[PDB]
């Protein structure tokens, strides 16, 4: 059953907090759609490339239209003496090119105390019933989310213009600066995020875009 | 500290629900509006034919 | 002894609450000082039941005004959805939403004497009219009236002073229409035509007027967003 | 045979109706073409129950933000009613009304480690404070805390991260307050003071933060008018 | 003047009926006399094939 | 259904009365059949022709 793919979580990437951060700075920005690629380069001695997708992203490739909700989970890796507060903002359409308010769009304020590992699910908030599925024309896909430490990308500027395939935009902003006992200017903190599919996920089409891909990436460069 | 241990089990079953974005409202008669039928089962999908390797 | 009215209203609350747009989560307890207000039945003087905030988009707005001269055949068209939503008064109350769904209501007011005996036609074209717009403008007015008479329309009589009420449904291939900045969806939902049917005359021994209003009903605003709406514009006439 | 759906919806109405702001009277009859919409239970997708138009003034807004340094005593004050009603987002939804009546709700958010052990005070002064404002600013901070502790206030603890909820009533010698342009009534309904109680320290072997929100509840907007509101202004911090 | 306003609504529902020319007299068994079947529905008619654009 | 076409009214044309008219003069004359054409000539700047018919 396809439900076994929509519901299998997966670790994607990490981003930093960098306590020497002002009260309103962008920490994370992503597009709400299941097709999020990850490209590696064969650490061992040869030249090879590959790509990875979450279980939700993998199962919607042979299809052309998708709809439903997606679930996100953020986990902060800090000690018992770290204090701070963060913000999560959702924009249904257009993107967030500038810092928004606190009640104009949907907002959430969460604090770093005795509890971590917050999760949130985004539902369908478009005027159309179904959206399109993202594809890639080459072996180096364009960036779909902003800094990810695994892929060696650290630009904090907001990317955009993917309205026809996505279900909005997620952003993470600081509210209260991170406090540490030792002292700043050299201290950071890492946050890990996971993606999933809500029980209302749906795909309905048939497509032939994967007709020339292959799972044999081992020796293809020569 | 109990809240930091229970939220560490695999699968994210100890995470805090956070009053999700909007609501879910889908009618049963949405397939009769779009695409005619559903595609929720991969076992049925794999019974179609595909061109391969003349 | 009486209540201390400072440390008689203190109480401790959880750090989790919601306000339909902002939700806060915390695990530490808070402190509350809740001072309640009075009933005061004499404090409600300017209380009516017409002006509200939910029923604000049902407020009529003048979108059209023309003066008719003797012995002339003319044609004039506007976009009712685009003009109404772009009014400066209406633009303010739709500023942090993304989508809209409502029905159009049009109303015409005529004024002419018993010495005029003229006639005019006012028709409406639903969604999809932009494709055949460069060619429809090339048809003579007489032949245009043939097609307009088969569509939802109204007839304006100048011998009397009567006519004009038009209820229109929401027809669209999507669920709502985007009203954010840069949208062209409102300017593609309908069209209003006002052309001469019979030229105006007069019994001598020289100008009539007409005014059109518009508003909406069963309005639904959804999808809060931090996006500016379509650039406001005062109606041309 | 089926209904003609053009001359099957025609009917004649009276020339008298009302729309809660515009009423028209006439003695001649009109003509109506009422085309009704469909039910479409599948047309409601982005439907929640938090974002509305009636409950728009209950949306929290950030009005204050400070950073606290070690070993310093300071004082800072703002006007909560004036800042909230002057926010650019809130100014748009109060634009054709004259009077308002609502209760204030304030909320503070603190964040400090277990190595800080500081304390701060936040007090509120009701209507009538403008008269004694040039003299109250001349009193030392220590003596100011004596009077603030007798008024509706809250205590901010830096060893923990807690505190801040304040419900305030509508106190005024009139029935409502004028919110039109040139009004000074909103800037005279209350005052918020934020001064040091005990200086902030730190266990070494250097900056804390604080944020204040505000909104309204049981809002009443009356007296429609064609008058612009108070000139909008972004909060200073 | 009431008679001039009611006769101005769209569709001509205020017009004066004028004792029409002759009468209508058609029997149910006229299709069995001419053409065999009826052509009153366009949805059925459109299910036939038409040559188009070799 | 074809009944929706037989029953949709349509404005065709106009004719005059011209009060300086004798007591028996012809004002209008037509054939009773549904195929009545109307030809126009593309008022705007080009040469184009077209025809129109009532819904019947």
């Amino acid at each position: 059953h396809l439900s076994t793919f929509f519901g299998r979580e997966a670790y994607m990437d990490r981003f930093e907090w960098k306590t020497t951060d002002s009260y309103d700075t962008l920490l994370f920005y992503t597009h709400v759609h299941p097709i999020l690629f990850k490209r590696f380069e064969a650490t061992s001695g040869d030249y090879d490339v590959g790509m990875l997708l979450p279980p939700v992203g993998y199962a919607t490739i042979p299809f052309s239209f998708w709809r439903g909700g997606m679930t996100f989970r953020f986990s902060i890796v800090a000690s018992a003496f770290h204090r701070g507060r963060l913000r999560i903002v959702y924009q249904p359409q257009g993107g967030l090119g500038t810092v928004p308010g606190f009640s104009a769009a949907f907002n959430r304020v969460i604090d770093l105390g005795d509890a971590r590992d917050f999760e949130v699910t985004v539902e369908w908030n478009q005027n159309i019933a179904f959206r399109e599925v993202h594809t890639t024309g080459s072996n180096v896909p364009s960036a779909q989310y902003t800094p990810g430490l695994d892929v060696g990308r650290t630009s904090q500027l907001p990317l955009g213009d993917q309205t026809s395939v996505s279900n909005g935009v997620l952003a993470v902003y600081v509210v209260n600066d991170l406090v540490s006992p030792d002292g700043g200017t050299d201290e950071s903190v890492e946050v890990n995020w996971f993606v999933k599919g809500a029980p209302s996920f749906e795909v309905a089409s048939r497509d032939t875009k994967f007709a020339r891909w292959s799972t044999h990436w081992s020796q293809e460069e020569f | 500290s109990p809240l930091a241990i229970a939220g560490n089990r695999a699968g994210g079953s100890g995470a805090i629900t956070l009053e999700p974005f909007g609501s879910d409202n889908t009618s049963p008669e949405l397939s009769k509006l779009h695409f005619g039928e559903t595609y929720d089962h991969m076992r049925v999908l794999v019974k179609g034919y595909n061109f391969y390797k003349a | 002894a009486v209540k201390d009215t400072i440390e008689g209203n203190s109480e401790t609350l959880s750090g989790t609450h919601q306000n339909e747009t902002l939700a806060l989560y915390s695990n530490v307890d808070q402190t509350a000082v809740k001072i309640m207000s009075s009933i005061d039945p004499t404090r409600a003087d300017c209380v009516s039941n017409d002006h509200e905030l939910g029923n604000f988009l049902s407020r009529p707005v003048r979108i059209m005004r023309e003066s008719i001269s003797l012995d002339e055949r003319t044609s004039t068209t506007i976009a009712p959805w685009d003009v109404y939503l772009r009014h400066p008064m209406i633009n303010k109350k739709i500023a942090n939403y993304e989508y809209l769904r409502a029905n159009l209501v049009l109303e015409v007011v005529v004024n002419g004497g018993p010495f005029f005996y003229g006639k005019m036609l006012l028709g409406y074209t639903p969604f999809g009219y932009e494709d055949s717009l460069k060619n429809f403008n090339r048809i003579p007015i007489g032949h245009q009236n043939t097609m307009l008479s088969q569509q939802p329309h109204v007839k304006i009589d100048f011998c009397e002073s009567t006519g004009g009420v038009l209820h229109l449904p929401f027809v669209y291939n999507r669920n709502y229409m985007r009203i954010s900045e840069g949208s062209g969806e409102p300017a593609s939902m309908g069209e209003l035509r006002l052309n001469t049917l019979n030229a105006l005359k007069n019994i001598s021994f020289s100008v009539a007027t007409i005014t059109v209003f518009a508003y909406l009903d069963n309005v639904e605003l959804v999808a809060p967003s931090a996006n500016d709406p379509i650039t406001a514009q005062q109606p041309e006439l």
